[PDB]
Formats: C-alpha cells, sequence, structure tokens
C-alpha cells in the first residue's frame, strides 16, 4: 500500500518501514543490477500461505526500489532477552514450538529451505501467533546433482553439518535451529555462541558432542574431522543439571531435534507428532508477551 | 481433541525398494553424497508427491 | 497446488487466453498508431508507402504477433541451448519470455532485446550463477542491452518468478510406472523415453500448453506417444481421482498439442523496415 510512516533499520542493505498494519520494506537497488537476495526472498514467500508464515498484500513497484510488505510487531529475541520469568514451561513453550514446527513444515512440503531461522527472524503477532518470515537465503529443494552454497545460516544457529562443510546438503539443517530455538526459550539465554571464527565447531563438540565414526557415518570425509579429537556426548544426567526446567517428554524430541546425524534426525512430520503436545497441559495462545 | 498440523497429510503411498533409477540409486554410492544426510526415499517422497501436485481441470478455473 | 503461484494468477482457459491475446492487442494499438503517423514537418509527400506500411503494421500485427513470439521463443531456446545451460533453466527462459509477451506486444517492447534479459533472469532465478560480465562475453550483449529492460519484466511479469515445470513429473513418473506395474517395464522406457519426452515438452513449451493443464498432465499427456501398453495400464490400476475424466483431459491435451506448426522466414520482412526506419527511407 501506499502508506508511510516512521523507520525501522540501520542496515545498509535494507531499511524497513511501516504503515497501514503493515510494514514496507524497500530494497535499495543502487555490478549486479538487482541482488540475489531479492528475487531470491520475493519468489518463494509470494507462493505460500499459511497462518505462520506472512504473505504479501502488495509488491507494488517502486521508482528505483522493489516494495514489499511485512508484519508490524516485534520479534521473539527481545521477548528473551528482556522479561521478568513470565515464560513458564508447563505451556508457554510448548505453543510456540507448536507453531513455528507448523511454519517450517509448510516450508518444507513446497520443497523451500528457507535455511535463515533466527529469534529475530521469527516474529509474533497481535494474536500471539508466531511466523516465520525473512527468506533472504532460501532456496528450493534442487535436483541432487546440484551444487549448493555452504554459510547459509548464521553462526549461533548453524546445523554441523554446514559447521563441517556440506556442499550439497538436506533440508534437515533448519529443524537443529529450531531445536536451538526450543533450547534457547526454555534456557532464556543465547544458546551455543562462538567468538566469530571457527570457534563454534569447539563449543558444539563441547555442548552435545564430538560426533564417532560407529554412530553418524561418513563425519570424516570433510577436511575438518581430522583436525580435533572426540569429546563425551551428554548422559541422561542432564535431566537435572542444565536443564532442570524441563518435562520427561521435551528432552526426547529435543535429543532427537539436536541429533547431529543429519539422516536421522527427525523431520517435522515426526516432530509434529512426537507425544511432547499429547502431554498435559494444552497450549493456549494467550500468552502476557508486550 | 487436537492435531499437530491442521491439514497437512496427503493419502497417497510410496515404496522406496522398487525402484532402479540410474540418476540417484548411483548418486548415493559414492561417499560426499551421504555425508550431507542424503539418503534415497527422501528424493523420491520430493519428486513422487510433486509429480501428483495438481490434478484438477479447466472447470475449476472460474 | 492451487496456493502456487501458477495457478492462483496465470493458469488460463481457451476463452479466457483468447481474450487475453485480443486485450492485448486492443490496449496496443492507439499508441502505435499514434506513434507512426509522424509525416515531415510542412508536408508529407509519399502518402502511399507510408499507408501500405500502417496496412502491414496496424490491422495486420494482431495475429503476427502469437507466431513472431512463437519465432522469437524458438530463437531464445536455441541461443539457451547453445550456452551450454540445464534444460531446467531453459524452460524458465521460454516462460518468462512468454509470460512476459502476454501481458506487452511486440512493437512498443521489441523482442530483440527480451530474448538476452530472460536468461539473466531465468539463470539468476534458480540459481545458475553466472555474473554479468561472463554473461556478456558469452553472449552478444555488453552488459547494457541485458539490464535496461529487467524492471519492466518484472513489473509485467508480476513477480511470478517461481515456475512449475514438467521434468520433475518425468521423474515422478520414471519410478511411479515400475512400482505398479511389473510386466512389462524398464526395458524400453530407459531406452527411449528420457530421450524422447524431453525434447517433446521442450516443443510443448515452445507451444501454447502451460497455461492450460497442470505439468503432471502435460507429462502424462507426452507419455501418450507410447499408448499401446504403458498409459491405460498405468491410470486403470490407480483409480478418490476418477480415471475416465483424467483420460479425456489428457487426450484433450493432446488434441491441443497436436495443432503444430512451425516458424517461417517471413515475419522477418515486416519488422525489419516498416516500423521505425523505412520513414528514413520515405524522408530520404
Ligand atoms: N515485520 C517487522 N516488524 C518490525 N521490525 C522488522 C520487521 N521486519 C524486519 N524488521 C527489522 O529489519 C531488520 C531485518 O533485516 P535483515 O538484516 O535483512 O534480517 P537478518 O538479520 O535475518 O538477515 C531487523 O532489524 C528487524 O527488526
Amino acid at each position: 500500500e501506499y502508506t508511510k510512516e516512521k523507520k525501522v533499520g540501520e542496515g545498509t542493505y535494507a531499511v524497513v518501514y511501516l504503515g497501514c498494519k503493515i510494514a514496507i520494506k524497500e530494497i535499495k537497488t543502487s555490478k549486479d543490477g538487482l541482488d540475489m537476495s531479492a528475487i531470491r526472498e520475493v519468489k518463494y514467500l509470494q507462493e505460500m500461505q499459511h497462518p505462520n508464515v506472512i504473505e504479501l498484500i502488495d509488491i507494488f513497484m517502486a521508482y528505483d526500489n522493489l516494495n514489499l510488505v511485512l508484519e508490524f510487531l516485534p520479534t521473539d529475541l527481545e521477548v528473551v532477552i528482556k522479561d521478568k520469568s513470565i515464560l513458564f514451561t508447563p505451556a508457554d513453550i510448548k505453543a510456540w514450538m507448536l507453531m513455528t514446527l507448523r511454519g517450517v513444515y509448510h516450508c518444507h512440503r513446497n520443497f523451500i529451505l528457507h535455511r535463515d531461522l533466527k529469534p529475530n527472524n521469527l516474529l509474533f503477532s497481535p494474536d500471539g501467533q508466531i511466523k516465520v518470515a525473512d527468506f533472504g537465503l532460501a532456496r528450493a529443494i534442487p535436483a541432487p546433482h546440484e551444487i549448493l552454497t555452504s554459510n547459509v545460516v548464521t553462526r549461533w544457529y548453524r546445523a554441523p553439518e554446514l559447521l563441517f562443510g556440506a556442499k550439497h546438503y538436506t533440508s534437515a539443517i533448519d529443524i537443529w535451529s529450531v531445536g536451538v530455538i526450543f533450547a534457547e526459550l526454555m534456557l532464556r539465554i543465547p544458546y551455543l555462541p562462538g567468538q566469530n571464527d571457527v570457534d563454534q565447531m569447539e563449543v558444539t563438540f563441547r555442548a552435545l558432542g564430538t560426533p564417532t565414526d560407529r554412530d553418524w557415518p561418513e563425519v570424516s570425509s570433510f577436511m575438518t574431522y581430522n583436525k580435533l579429537q572426540i569429546y563425551p556426548p551428554p548422559s541422561r544426567d542432564e535431566l537435572r543439571k542444565r536443564f532442570i526446567a524441563a518435562s520427561e517428554y521435551a528432552l526426547d524430541f529435543m535429543c532427537g531435534m539436536l541429533t547431529m546425524n543429519p539422516q536421522k534426525r527427525w523431520t517435522a512430520v515426526q516432530c509434529l507428532e512426537s507425544d511432547y503436545f499429547k502431554e498435559l497441559p494444552p497450549p493456549s495462545d494467550p500468552s502476557s508477551i508486550k | 481433541p487436537f492435531n499437530g498440523d491442521r491439514e497437512a497429510h496427503p493419502p497417497f503411498t510410496l515404496k522406496g525398494s522398487v525402484y532402479n533409477d540410474p540418476f540417484i540409486k548411483d548418486l548415493e554410492h559414492r561417499k560426499e553424497f551421504i555425508a550431507s544426510g542424503f539418503n534415497t526415499n527422501y528424493a523420491y517422497e520430493r519428486v513422487l508427491t510433486e509429480a501428483f501436485m495438481g490434478l484438477g481441470c479447466v472447470i475449476s478455473e472460474e | 497446488y492451487r496456493h502456487s503461484s501458477q495457478y492462483r494468477m496465470w493458469s488460463y482457459t481457451k476463452d479466457q487466453l483468447q481474450e487475453k491475446r485480443v486485450d492485448t492487442n486492443a490496449r496496443a494499438i492507439a499508441y502505435i498508431e499514434e506513434n507512426l503517423l509522424k509525416f515531415r514537418e510542412a508536408h508529407n509527400l509519399t502518402e502511399e508507402e507510408i499507408k501500405v506500411l500502417e496496412a502491414k503494421a496496424i490491422p495486420l500485427t494482431m495475429e503476427e504477433e502469437l507466431d513472431l513470439v512463437n519465432f522469437y521463443a524458438k530463437k531464445v531456446q536455441v541461443i539457451a541451448q547453445h550456452l551450454n545451460l540445464p534444460t531446467e533453466v531453459v524452460a524458465t527462459a521460454i516462460s518468462f519470455f512468454r509470460r512476459f509477451f502476454l501481458e506487452n506486444s511486440v512493437m512498443q517492447i521489441d523482442p530483440k532485446s527480451i530474448v538476452h534479459t530472460t536468461i539473466f533472469l531465468a539463470c539468476k532465478s534458480e540459481n545458475y550463477f553466472i555474473s554479468v560480465d561472463s554473461f556478456a562475453q558469452k553472449a552478444k550483449s555488453t552488459r547494457d542491452s541485458v539490464l535496461k529492460f529487467e524492471f519492466k519484466l518484472l513489473e509485467s511479469l508480476k513477480f511470478s518468478l517461481l515456475n512449475h515445470h514438467p521434468y520433475k513429473p518425468l521423474h515422478g513418473f520414471f519410478l511411479d510406472i515400475q512400482n505398479v506395474l511389473y510386466g512389462k517395464v524398464d526395458l524400453n522406457y530407459m531406452g527411449q523415453i528420457y530421450d524422447r519426452c524431453k525434447k517433446r515438452i521442450t516443443a510443448a513449451l515452445l507451444t501454447d500448453v502451460v497455461y492450460f493443464y497442470t505439468p503432471p498432465q502435460i507429462t502424462l499427456a507426452t507419455l501418450l506417444i507410447e499408448d499401446e501398453a504403458l498409459v491405460t495400464r498405468y491410470l486403470e490400476t490407480k483409480f478418490s481421482i476418477d480415471s475416465a475424466k483424467l483420460l479425456t483431459i489428457i487426450r484433450e491435451c493432446k488434441s491441443i498439442i497436436e495443432d503444430c506448426k512451425p516458424p517461417s522466414t517471413e515475419e522477418a520482412k515486416k519488422i525489419a523496415a516498416k516500423n521505425y526506419y523505412c520513414q528514413n527511407p520515405s524522408t530520404l
């Protein structure tokens, strides 16, 4: 729509506007004419309609730039980092996980990757339904002989095959990210931080374990597994210590979601029915979020 | 009751141990292809459900 | 499929598509007849020559536009296949060119410059990854002729930049034949199907079939070339979806694909000198 008000965003790639209930995202056109991450982010967000992925009302052309629409309210990152412990493990940890996995499954059954998943990518709504947006490095799931990119997702939310250097991966790299969203939501801390380097591999090995030959096979075919040594995987003494605010069935699909095996990683069709939402209490979308 | 996904289930069938495809079944025998999480049934489930998307008509256009 | 961009706003019927052709030929007549009555400053001498070029251009290109854009679609197909591209990006380039010229005519945007831009937006669409200068040195472009007709191509395309194509239904019905049937399989069906039906669907994308039916229906239409035991025994044993309606849909799609007529070397003369340049002859 042709309505504008005050701006959000200090980034030089895009500065988003606001107006009407909507938010106009403008890509500055002024090398190449149009960037990869403008057509790459309109061409899959145009064709999805869901209550967990935002949609385009109009994509009307500007004089030089490209206009989109977005959502009004802020994101999941400002919810976690600044509260007075409103969020409670009976109900608030279940509904947002259920809706984010619903959005991830709607991306997956359209065979679209969406390899940029962050709490500043997951944003809420006035009725509190969390949305999946910002498809800036998304890609359709191609033919198996096609070479993909490498560094496609951010550091703190990176799948370990992307740490190791998997050039042509599957779409199981975005279940690891939402499992880290689960742990970041029930721990209220930035989970697995790195020092702007290759140190994400060492902190992931320190947290969840250096993969062994017997279990996730062919991990030594990356020219990175020989650089380091083995670390012990965590046992079920993690149930009380460092994860004491959790239920019995939460650790089952958390450990099934933080599998470092990508072939044995639980896809969303077996994460939406992983008997964790069946346990009491039932969730409800009125949550005390400002 | 409740449903985890509100409407997200197709009713068609699949059997991945039957085919003799010369583009993926030979492609999965390599080393670096397995190491990125690739198996045969994921690609076949990707392509066979795409082969049945949209069996409608031209009467359903107005 | 109804949530996809190809169904909700670019899938048509025969009456709706012919209405689309006559409205893009009806909205693009007045500006072009106004811009080609420009005579000299004082008076016009060659009245008969400018009226026979007006009779060649204005009431004749309402049907010459369709085989003109089919000829230039054949041109962009052979130059996209010339520069070593996959069959997926060739199909998207053909679809982007044809979808550009459904909303605009060939006179107010010349088709000789769109044919290098569509390969660029197709390879940047599904990640081919050619650069601009590497694309220019492999073509007859000097970096400016591939980028000026880019904003308006996306505006006239209205940003339906992902397209569904029948090659993944080929790889699906390459496998679903073998699952339901075991009598006569995979000798001739890997001998002479993957090398023939692919070229038949490139010839189908040159024709006007993808605005009519879904790409599995076009796939099962082009699989009916060998209908001795394959397609009839496939659709009878598959059976929520009735069979005979799908056989009639595939049969009328085959009736659509069989009304074929290739290009010629005559359409070139009308646009070569009459439009924008012949006048110069009249002037001097
Ligand atoms: N719908 C929105 N409502 C409010 N703020 C938004 C909205 N969308 C984006 N923003 C802001 O735009 C910026 C996102 O731009 P970008 O850097 O491209 O995302 P990313 O870091 O995932 O790559 C963020 O600062 C975000 O706060």
